[PDB]
């Protein structure tokens, strides 16, 4: 769903608006929050294709369009590779220390969209 | 180096169940055409039988009122 | 974390112990399971020795210890060592108390029953657990997916198990227990190396063999081909500077002592490779149940890490079998800790409560309350 | 559908059950009658087994069910069990409560008194059953056509039943009751596959060879021409590469089996072929009634789709016995649910008030109420 027939958010914005700036959230700190849900907006463009990729074991999660898990990284400016192979991919060795993080997981969809 | 063999054993795998699969599909397809031509010759006699039974339902009808 | 006895959960093995604080997903402390003598006399004012040395202690500093095995399939040669293992567990890391959360450990199928006894005993007549667990390896791997239908193969340094545990467990024979895992490979390497002149002789430099295994070498997937590919040195050659001074190049090593897996004719039995067991624990089921088994088969333990160890079983299992189904073999990815998963849930099940042991319930029916009971 | 009481429509027997929603044509819902236990111990917390398995849900996964027959020719081992397979039908499939809708049944006929009692006392004391009835299977097949003068045998599973129902019901005996359908030949061909070796011995297989037959399997037209005819490697091999893994190549075990049914001396009894039952009970009856018999004898049931089972008839019944009238069989081409045809009429008649059961006329009559009055 998308339209609703009630609702004319078209209008009642200028009513969010005129709260926005009265009490004291300047656009300057509505641009710092609207970043966080823009990262999530290019996050959440991350969308699978069922990767029946495993010859046998169980069916991978692969990103061909990655350029919505590369804007993913990019407002984060983490290594958009690394994250997904830290993320998507759990990791555990140990010592005293505090282990490597690289070992791979892949995991069914369900748990990988659980995650997300 | 060890993201090289995990994507280096995929071709392996990708090869492997390419192999085997045009190689069983292409015997598959082989196999459809053997048993299509089998369709249609049985289809065929099929036809012959069931005209010729039917030619005896108007035989042994004749000759049944030829015999009363 | 406060509120609630909150349960630690541990895995104890015999090569490698896994444990960490509560309600955990994965171990935060795995140290090595080596506690040897100063044969030599320690500086013997320079600490009144004894501590055969434990831990990231020993493994750092191995050298100057005679690294003593306690625990050898089934037997352990003292128990008194033991205790001191499990006073640092707890305490010097965990820095929480036994006589305050209970505890989960692991079982080792087909063990004395003596053991199990034993065991116990330590926990409840001296560090006071009114309540405890032992389950089994395998089935701990399975509760961890999305299905009721599965079978498993869990094994690391202890023994091997073939457990087809699915739908249901114990019925014939099905399950197997094979003395041929971790322990096994490392020494087994030593014995084949002389063949070069390499001989790592003491229990010491036995264990870097199993540090330097962990890193290059594999497991051959067609030994003849690749033994004609030996002409080259490319693939074979490959380079290792010992940590202390000197190169090994391990070519044709590398991919000969996993041939043993396959090849049980190689130490001594009548057992056959991997696949053959395979088929051991399927004849025996019903006739209705195997389109399904090679649909799923789970292989646990991080011994089934070592590169060309999952791609060898399509050829052999699909070569003396039924083909019409789908042969599938579920290899987790990190199935190392697939028993930790499983084992941190079962500290938090409340139906456990139908299965654990209560303080009471030890001396009401004695201390063979544990495996006269469950199973 | 929605006014007025609307009753359903059921035929159980000893194999599979037809049910469907109410005022339907044809069965809607028919499971098969399984129900076994997991000998094994279920996963015994990966769900508190129970259930046997049933439906659908059973006939998918036997793999690890020990299928328990609750029903045998007459005798109920267990009713328990019967009693959560009837809970299944009406809620989970056809969403409609019995407390609501009537109910039909097929009476099994020369069933212990004591059984159809049992029955109805699950009803009418707990699923409160203010009306129903349980008709004659093959009576249901009859009233289906456009005459009033037909014989009828009807069979499937359960029993052979040889009924002249025509014009009327019961006089000397003519009838004929014989434990010899369905369940008996899927019993027996496993018994014959051990000449060759092979040899489907759990029960779980034992239904692989049922669903086998239904596919391939045919009745010899004479077993003396077609025994030469092995010589040949053409009509003989039937190919069906088993869903597991190993082809089974079914010649000459396709017509060995089905000779048993004209051959029940093969089966340790002096019962005659079903060409002489025919006669046994054409001689019983006047002698005016005979002509009129051979130019109508219905043959109802499932099992009478093997190739090679209507022809048959024709050669066995024009040899001895009188032949000078129209020798004629009416073998419905879809012959199994003419009992079902017959069943939503009965539950949609309004002359069913004159024989069906009512709430309180069980308790007048007590519980014989039912074959106390009706036949
Ligand atoms: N990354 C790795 N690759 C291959 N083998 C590994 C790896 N990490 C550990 N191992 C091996 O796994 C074994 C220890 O696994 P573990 O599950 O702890 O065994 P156990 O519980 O039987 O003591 C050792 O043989 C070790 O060399
Ligand atoms: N297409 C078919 N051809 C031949 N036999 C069939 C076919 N479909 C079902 N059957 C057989 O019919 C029998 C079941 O018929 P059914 O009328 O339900 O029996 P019952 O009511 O006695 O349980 C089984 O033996 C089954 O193998
Ligand atoms: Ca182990
Ligand atoms: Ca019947």
């Amino acid at each position: 769903c998308f339209d609703v027939s009630t609702i004319d958010d078209s209008g009642e914005f200028k009513i969010i608006v005129k709260a926005m700036e009265t009490l004291g959230l300047k656009e300057s700190d509505q641009n710092s929050i609207w970043r966080i849900l823009a990262a999530i907006l290019h996050i959440g463009n991350i969308t699978f294709a069922e990767a029946a990729e495993q010859r046998t074991g169980t069916t991978t999660v692969k990103v061909s369009d990655t350029k919505s898990l590369a804007a993913a990284a990019s407002c984060l400016k983490t290594d958009q590779q690394s994250l997904s192979i830290a993320l998507c991919y759990r990791s555990i060795s140990t010592g005293v220390g505090k282990r490597c993080e690289v070992i791979s997981v892949p995991m069914d969809c369900n748990q990988a969209a659980y995650s997300r | 180096a060890r993201k090289l063999v995990i994507i280096e054993s995929d071709l392996e795998r990708a090869e492997e169940r390419a192999e085997l699969s045009e190689g069983k599909c292409a015997e598959l397809e082989e196999e459809l055409k053997t048993v299509t031509n089998n369709l249609k010759s049985l289809e065929a006699q099929a036809e012959k039988y069931s005209q010729k039974e039917d030619k005896y339902e108007e035989e042994i009808k004749v000759l049944s009122d030829k015999l009363k | 974390d406060e509120d609630e006895t909150t349960a630690l959960v541990c895995d104890n093995g015999s090569g490698l112990v896994k444990a960490g604080f509560a309600g955990d997903d994965a171990p935060r402390a795995v140290f090595p399971s080596i506690v040897g003598r100063p044969r030599h006399q320690g500086v013997m004012v320079g600490m009144g020795q004894k501590d055969s040395y434990v831990g990231d202690e020993a493994q750092s500093k191995r050298g100057i210890l005679t690294l003593k095995y306690p625990i050898e399939h089934g037997i352990i040669t003292n128990w008194d060592d033991m205790e001191k293992i499990w006073h640092h567990t707890f305490y010097n890391e965990l820095r929480v108390a036994p006589e305050e959360h209970p505890t989960l450990l692991t079982e080792a199928p087909l063990n004395p029953k003596a053991n199990r006894e034993k065991m116990t005993q330590i926990m409840f007549e001296t560090f006071n657990v009114p309540a405890m667990y032992v389950a089994i390896q395998a089935v701990l791997s399975l509760y961890a997916s999305g299905r009721t239908t599965g079978i498993v193969l869990d094994s690391g340094d202890g023994v091997t198990h073939n457990v087809p545990i699915y739908e249901g467990y114990a019925l014939p024979h099905a399950i197997m227990r094979l003395d041929l895992a971790g322990r096994d490979l490392t020494d087994y390497l030593m014995k084949i190396l002389t063949e070069r002149g390499y001989s790592f002789v003491t229990t010491a430099e036995r264990e870097i063999v199993r540090d330097i295994k962990e890193k290059l070498c594999y497991v051959a997937l067609d030994f003849e081909n690749e033994m004609a590919t030996a002409a080259s040195s490319s693939s074979l050659e490959k380079s290792y500077e010992l940590p202390d001074g000197q190169v090994i190049t391990i070519g044709n090593e590398r991919f000969r002592c996993p041939e043993t897996l396959f090849q049980p004719s190689f130490i001594g039995m009548e057992s056959a490779g991997i696949h053959e067991t395979t088929y051991n624990s399927i004849m025996k089921c019903d006739i209705d149940i195997r389109k399904d088994l090679y649909a799923n088969n789970v292989m646990s333990g991080g011994t089934t890490m070592y590169p060309g160890i999952a791609d060898r079983m399509q050829k052999e299992i699909t070569a003396l079998a039924p083909s019409t189904m789908k042969i599938k073999i579920i290899a987790p990815p990190e199935r190392k800790y697939s028993v930790w998963i499983g084992g941190s849930i079962l500290a938090s099940l409340s139906t456990f409560q139908q299965m654990w042991i209560t303080k009471q319930e030890y001396d009401e029916a004695g201390p063979s309350i544990v495996h006269r009971k469950c199973f």
